[PDB]
């Protein structure tokens, strides 16, 4: 007996990725956390938890 | 124009004029790309679809 995920991840390009995808031909998985780290939070040093 | 001289009197005149229809015919052509008809059918999901 184990107990695992049931379905699979679901990685899609929304609407910040989507216009990047188009016009640049380049995009990234999860837009939402390199934004929130390059200009929310600049000087915060890379820790584990 | 009624006249009083002594050529033979003046006779009513009809003109029998037949007016035709002419035709003319334009054609203006069109190409649609074939993978640009392949994804009109196609079932779509994503926002990127």
């Amino acid at each position: 007996a184990m107990s695992g995920p049931a379905a699979y991840a679901s990685y899609v390009v929304r609407g910040a990725n989507l216009v990047t995808a188009v016009s640049y031909g380049r995009a990234m998985r999860n837009f939402e956390q390199f934004m929130a780290r390059i200009v929310d939070h600049p000087n915060a040093l890379p820790s584990v938890e | 124009i009624a006249h009083g001289d002594g050529r033979r009197p003046n006779k009513q005149r009809q003109y029998i004029v037949m007016k035709a229809c002419n035709k003319h015919h334009i054609g203006a052509e069109i190409e649609l790309a074939a993978a640009d008809i392949e994804l009109l059918f196609a079932e779509k999901e994503t926002p990127l679809d």
